[PDB]
Protein backbone atom coordinates (compact mmCIF):
# COMPACT_ATOMS: atom_id res chain seq x y z
CA UNK A 1 0.00 0.00 0.00
CA UNK A 2 1.47 3.43 -1.18
CA UNK A 3 1.56 5.91 1.62
CA UNK A 4 2.16 9.48 -0.05
CA UNK A 5 3.83 12.07 2.61
CA UNK A 6 3.76 15.26 1.92
CA UNK A 7 6.14 18.33 3.41
CA UNK A 8 6.03 21.75 3.18
CA UNK A 9 3.22 22.79 5.80
CA UNK A 10 3.02 26.16 6.55
CA UNK A 11 2.09 29.88 5.17
CA UNK A 12 4.11 31.67 2.86
CA UNK A 13 4.68 35.20 1.74
CA UNK A 14 3.40 36.57 -1.56
CA UNK A 15 5.32 37.15 -5.08
CA UNK A 16 7.21 33.67 -4.40
CA UNK A 17 6.39 30.52 -5.42
CA UNK A 18 5.41 27.99 -3.21
CA UNK A 19 6.96 23.99 -4.36
CA UNK A 20 5.18 21.23 -2.30
CA UNK A 21 7.12 18.15 -2.51
CA UNK A 22 5.27 15.23 -0.97
CA UNK A 23 7.50 11.62 -0.86
CA UNK A 24 6.24 8.82 -1.86
CA UNK A 25 6.57 5.74 0.53
CA UNK A 26 5.99 1.93 -0.08
CA UNK A 27 7.13 1.72 -3.47
CA UNK A 28 8.00 4.34 -7.03
CA UNK A 29 5.28 5.46 -9.22
CA UNK A 30 7.10 4.13 -12.51
CA UNK A 31 4.07 2.23 -13.12
CA UNK A 32 1.28 4.21 -10.79
CA UNK A 33 -0.15 7.39 -12.11
CA UNK A 34 -0.09 10.09 -9.50
CA UNK A 35 -2.06 13.11 -9.80
CA UNK A 36 -1.95 16.49 -7.29
CA UNK A 37 -5.88 17.96 -6.42
CA UNK A 38 -6.31 20.54 -4.14
CA UNK A 39 -9.38 20.40 -1.63
CA UNK A 40 -10.89 23.72 -0.01
CA UNK A 41 -11.75 24.62 3.47
CA UNK A 42 -15.16 22.36 3.89
CA UNK A 43 -16.20 22.20 0.38
CA UNK A 44 -15.01 19.08 -2.24
CA UNK A 45 -11.60 18.89 -4.19
CA UNK A 46 -10.37 20.65 -7.37
CA UNK A 47 -8.72 18.77 -9.91
CA UNK A 48 -5.77 21.01 -10.13
CA UNK A 49 -2.65 18.71 -11.91
CA UNK A 50 -3.10 15.60 -14.61
CA UNK A 51 0.25 13.48 -14.63
CA UNK A 52 0.56 9.65 -15.53
CA UNK A 53 2.78 6.89 -14.41
CA UNK A 54 6.31 7.76 -16.38
CA UNK A 55 5.10 11.22 -16.36
CA UNK A 56 4.79 11.65 -19.92
CA UNK A 57 1.42 13.42 -20.22
CA UNK A 58 1.56 16.23 -17.32
CA UNK A 59 -1.62 17.62 -18.32
CA UNK A 60 -2.76 21.13 -16.64
CA UNK A 61 -5.91 22.06 -15.26
CA UNK A 62 -8.37 24.51 -17.29
CA UNK A 63 -8.64 27.44 -15.40
CA UNK A 64 -5.06 27.00 -12.93
CA UNK A 65 -2.27 26.66 -15.85
CA UNK A 66 -0.50 30.15 -13.85
CA UNK A 67 -0.72 28.77 -10.17
CA UNK A 68 0.55 25.24 -10.73
CA UNK A 69 3.74 23.85 -12.02
CA UNK A 70 3.66 19.62 -12.91
CA UNK A 71 7.46 18.68 -12.11
CA UNK A 72 8.11 15.15 -10.97
CA UNK A 73 10.31 12.23 -11.95
CA UNK A 74 9.00 8.34 -12.10
CA UNK A 75 12.32 7.03 -10.96
CA UNK A 76 12.65 8.97 -8.23
CA UNK A 77 9.46 9.11 -6.40
CA UNK A 78 9.22 12.67 -5.21
CA UNK A 79 6.49 14.91 -6.86
CA UNK A 80 6.61 18.72 -6.57
CA UNK A 81 3.41 20.69 -6.59
CA UNK A 82 4.97 23.94 -7.51
CA UNK A 83 3.80 27.37 -8.76
CA UNK A 84 4.92 30.90 -10.16
CA UNK A 85 3.86 34.33 -8.86
CA UNK A 86 0.58 32.29 -7.21
CA UNK A 87 -2.01 35.02 -6.28
CA UNK A 88 -3.96 35.33 -2.51
CA UNK A 89 -7.06 33.85 -3.97
CA UNK A 90 -4.70 30.15 -3.40
CA UNK A 91 -5.46 29.98 -0.27
CA UNK A 92 -6.62 26.28 0.02
CA UNK A 93 -5.47 22.96 1.08
CA UNK A 94 -3.00 21.85 -1.19
CA UNK A 95 -3.01 17.37 -1.07
CA UNK A 96 -1.46 14.96 -3.44
CA UNK A 97 -2.86 11.31 -4.74
CA UNK A 98 -1.62 7.96 -5.32
CA UNK A 99 -3.21 6.62 -8.80
CA UNK A 100 -6.89 6.44 -8.44
CA UNK A 101 -8.26 7.67 -11.60
CA UNK A 102 -6.38 3.86 -12.99
CA UNK A 103 -5.81 2.11 -10.30
CA UNK A 104 -8.42 0.21 -8.05
CA UNK A 105 -6.44 -1.56 -6.23
CA UNK A 106 -4.41 0.33 -3.75
CA UNK A 107 -5.64 3.76 -4.72
CA UNK A 108 -5.31 6.02 -1.79
CA UNK A 109 -4.64 9.99 -1.50
CA UNK A 110 -1.42 11.35 -0.36
CA UNK A 111 -0.79 12.95 3.26
CA UNK A 112 -1.07 16.58 2.14
CA UNK A 113 -0.56 20.59 3.62
CA UNK A 114 -1.98 23.84 4.85
CA UNK A 115 -1.19 26.92 3.27
CA UNK A 116 -3.03 30.56 3.28
CA UNK A 117 -1.84 32.33 0.34
CA UNK A 118 -24.77 18.75 -16.13
CA UNK A 119 -23.91 16.59 -13.18
CA UNK A 120 -25.10 17.30 -9.59
CA UNK A 121 -23.48 15.43 -6.97
CA UNK A 122 -25.91 14.94 -4.85
CA UNK A 123 -25.57 12.61 -1.49
CA UNK A 124 -28.61 12.26 0.76
CA UNK A 125 -28.38 12.00 3.65
CA UNK A 126 -25.66 14.63 4.05
CA UNK A 127 -25.89 14.51 7.87
CA UNK A 128 -27.32 11.39 10.01
CA UNK A 129 -26.11 9.91 13.60
CA UNK A 130 -26.16 5.72 13.95
CA UNK A 131 -25.35 4.42 17.90
CA UNK A 132 -22.59 2.16 18.48
CA UNK A 133 -22.10 -1.47 16.15
CA UNK A 134 -25.33 0.56 14.18
CA UNK A 135 -25.72 0.13 10.32
CA UNK A 136 -26.18 2.71 7.73
CA UNK A 137 -27.06 2.95 3.95
CA UNK A 138 -26.81 6.58 2.22
CA UNK A 139 -27.66 7.22 -1.22
CA UNK A 140 -25.93 9.86 -3.96
CA UNK A 141 -28.09 10.96 -7.11
CA UNK A 142 -26.59 12.03 -10.08
CA UNK A 143 -28.06 14.43 -13.00
CA UNK A 144 -26.27 12.84 -15.29
CA UNK A 145 -25.53 9.30 -17.04
CA UNK A 146 -25.13 6.96 -13.88
CA UNK A 147 -24.90 3.59 -15.75
CA UNK A 148 -21.26 3.04 -17.41
CA UNK A 149 -21.41 -0.40 -18.20
CA UNK A 150 -23.09 -1.94 -15.71
CA UNK A 151 -20.18 -1.44 -13.05
CA UNK A 152 -21.04 1.70 -11.61
CA UNK A 153 -17.97 4.18 -12.23
CA UNK A 154 -18.04 6.22 -9.25
CA UNK A 155 -16.31 5.81 -5.96
CA UNK A 156 -16.68 6.97 -1.99
CA UNK A 157 -14.20 8.39 -0.15
CA UNK A 158 -14.50 9.43 3.89
CA UNK A 159 -12.57 12.56 4.91
CA UNK A 160 -12.16 13.91 8.37
CA UNK A 161 -11.36 17.43 9.98
CA UNK A 162 -7.85 18.04 9.26
CA UNK A 163 -6.93 14.21 7.62
CA UNK A 164 -6.80 14.10 4.18
CA UNK A 165 -9.68 12.25 1.79
CA UNK A 166 -8.97 8.53 2.10
CA UNK A 167 -11.05 6.16 -0.37
CA UNK A 168 -13.01 3.51 0.77
CA UNK A 169 -14.67 2.11 -2.42
CA UNK A 170 -13.74 1.88 -6.37
CA UNK A 171 -15.66 1.38 -9.04
CA UNK A 172 -18.93 -0.10 -7.01
CA UNK A 173 -17.10 -3.71 -7.24
CA UNK A 174 -13.93 -3.04 -5.25
CA UNK A 175 -13.69 -2.04 -1.80
CA UNK A 176 -9.96 -0.16 -1.23
CA UNK A 177 -7.72 -1.97 1.33
CA UNK A 178 -7.33 -2.07 5.17
CA UNK A 179 -10.49 -1.56 5.74
CA UNK A 180 -12.38 -5.15 6.04
CA UNK A 181 -15.28 -6.15 4.11
CA UNK A 182 -17.61 -3.66 5.45
CA UNK A 183 -18.20 -0.44 3.11
CA UNK A 184 -20.70 -2.12 -0.25
CA UNK A 185 -21.47 0.59 -2.35
CA UNK A 186 -23.85 -0.33 -5.23
CA UNK A 187 -26.56 1.51 -7.14
CA UNK A 188 -28.49 0.54 -10.54
CA UNK A 189 -28.79 3.22 -13.15
CA UNK A 190 -30.71 5.27 -10.18
CA UNK A 191 -28.05 6.48 -7.35
CA UNK A 192 -24.85 5.69 -5.71
CA UNK A 193 -25.90 3.51 -2.51
CA UNK A 194 -22.77 2.80 -0.05
CA UNK A 195 -23.89 0.81 3.18
CA UNK A 196 -21.80 0.55 5.76
CA UNK A 197 -22.14 -1.50 9.31
CA UNK A 198 -21.30 -2.01 11.67
CA UNK A 199 -20.52 1.81 12.69
CA UNK A 200 -17.38 2.52 14.66
CA UNK A 201 -15.87 5.53 16.29
CA UNK A 202 -13.27 5.80 13.37
CA UNK A 203 -16.08 6.65 10.91
CA UNK A 204 -16.62 9.47 12.16
CA UNK A 205 -16.08 11.79 9.40
CA UNK A 206 -17.78 13.28 6.52
CA UNK A 207 -18.46 10.90 3.51
CA UNK A 208 -18.36 11.76 0.12
CA UNK A 209 -19.25 10.21 -2.77
CA UNK A 210 -17.00 11.43 -6.42
CA UNK A 211 -18.32 9.90 -9.96
CA UNK A 212 -15.22 9.56 -12.58
CA UNK A 213 -17.57 8.84 -15.14
CA UNK A 214 -18.79 12.62 -15.81
CA UNK A 215 -17.24 15.97 -15.24
CA UNK A 216 -16.31 17.19 -12.81
CA UNK A 217 -14.50 14.34 -11.27
CA UNK A 218 -14.35 16.08 -7.96
CA UNK A 219 -15.78 15.40 -4.36
CA UNK A 220 -19.36 15.07 -4.13
CA UNK A 221 -21.76 17.30 -1.90
CA UNK A 222 -20.57 15.59 1.21
CA UNK A 223 -22.03 13.45 3.58
CA UNK A 224 -21.26 13.75 7.67
CA UNK A 225 -21.33 10.64 9.67
CA UNK A 226 -21.51 11.02 13.03
CA UNK A 227 -20.77 8.01 15.08
CA UNK A 228 -23.64 9.00 17.85
CA UNK A 229 -23.58 6.96 21.74
CA UNK B 1 10.56 -18.16 -23.55
CA UNK B 2 9.35 -14.80 -23.68
CA UNK B 3 7.28 -13.27 -26.48
CA UNK B 4 6.50 -9.57 -25.81
CA UNK B 5 9.36 -7.21 -24.01
CA UNK B 6 7.43 -3.79 -22.71
CA UNK B 7 10.75 -2.48 -22.70
CA UNK B 8 10.88 -1.34 -25.69
CA UNK B 9 10.57 1.60 -27.87
CA UNK B 10 6.80 0.53 -29.38
CA UNK B 11 5.72 -1.88 -26.24
CA UNK B 12 6.32 1.46 -23.66
CA UNK B 13 4.84 3.56 -26.14
CA UNK B 14 1.16 1.65 -25.82
CA UNK B 15 1.87 1.07 -22.85
CA UNK B 16 2.02 4.64 -22.06
CA UNK B 17 -0.71 5.43 -24.81
CA UNK B 18 -2.73 2.84 -22.40
CA UNK B 19 -2.04 4.31 -18.66
CA UNK B 20 -2.84 7.52 -20.15
CA UNK B 21 -5.88 7.10 -22.08
CA UNK B 22 -7.10 4.98 -18.56
CA UNK B 23 -6.81 7.82 -16.26
CA UNK B 24 -9.97 9.80 -17.36
CA UNK B 25 -12.61 6.50 -18.07
CA UNK B 26 -12.37 3.82 -16.07
CA UNK B 27 -12.32 0.56 -18.00
CA UNK B 28 -14.02 -2.36 -17.81
CA UNK B 29 -11.71 -4.78 -16.16
CA UNK B 30 -8.17 -3.46 -14.83
CA UNK B 31 -4.75 -3.72 -16.19
CA UNK B 32 -2.69 -4.82 -14.09
CA UNK B 33 0.27 -7.73 -14.86
CA UNK B 34 -0.97 -8.03 -18.14
CA UNK B 35 -0.88 -10.99 -20.08
CA UNK B 36 0.23 -12.59 -23.44
CA UNK B 37 -3.09 -12.57 -24.79
CA UNK B 38 -3.93 -9.26 -24.81
CA UNK B 39 -1.01 -8.24 -26.34
CA UNK B 40 -1.80 -10.91 -28.84
CA UNK B 41 -5.88 -9.54 -29.49
CA UNK B 42 -4.31 -6.30 -29.73
CA UNK B 43 -1.76 -7.19 -32.50
CA UNK B 44 -5.05 -9.51 -34.32
CA UNK B 45 -6.94 -6.23 -34.12
CA UNK B 46 -4.25 -3.88 -35.62
CA UNK B 47 -3.51 -6.70 -38.37
CA UNK B 48 -7.52 -6.47 -39.43
CA UNK B 49 -7.46 -2.48 -39.54
CA UNK B 50 -4.12 -2.54 -41.57
CA UNK B 51 -6.04 -5.01 -43.87
C1 LIG C 1 13.95 -6.52 -24.17
O1 LIG C 1 13.87 -5.99 -22.83
C2 LIG C 1 15.09 -6.12 -22.09
C3 LIG C 1 14.80 -5.62 -20.69
O2 LIG C 1 15.77 -4.66 -20.27
C4 LIG C 1 16.20 -5.34 -22.79
O3 LIG C 1 17.42 -5.53 -22.08
C5 LIG C 1 16.35 -5.82 -24.22
O4 LIG C 1 17.30 -5.01 -24.91
C6 LIG C 1 15.02 -5.76 -24.95
N1 LIG C 1 15.14 -6.29 -26.30
C7 LIG C 1 14.97 -5.54 -27.40
C8 LIG C 1 15.14 -6.25 -28.71
O5 LIG C 1 14.69 -4.35 -27.34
Amino acid sequence: EVKLLESGGGLVQPGGSLKLSCAASGFDFSEYWMSWVRQAPGKGLEWIGEINPDSSSIDYTPSLKDKIIISRDNAKKTLYLQLSKVRSEDTALYYCARPRGNYVVMDYWGQGTSVTVNIVLTQSPASLAVSLGQRATISCRASESVDSYGSSFVHWYQQKPGQPPKLLIFLASKLESGVPARFSGSGSRTDFTLTIDPVEADDAATYYCQQTNEDPYTFGGGTKLEIKR
Amino acid sequence: FQLVNYTDTIPARIMQQWRTSDARDHTRVDWKRPKYTSALTYDGVKVMAEA
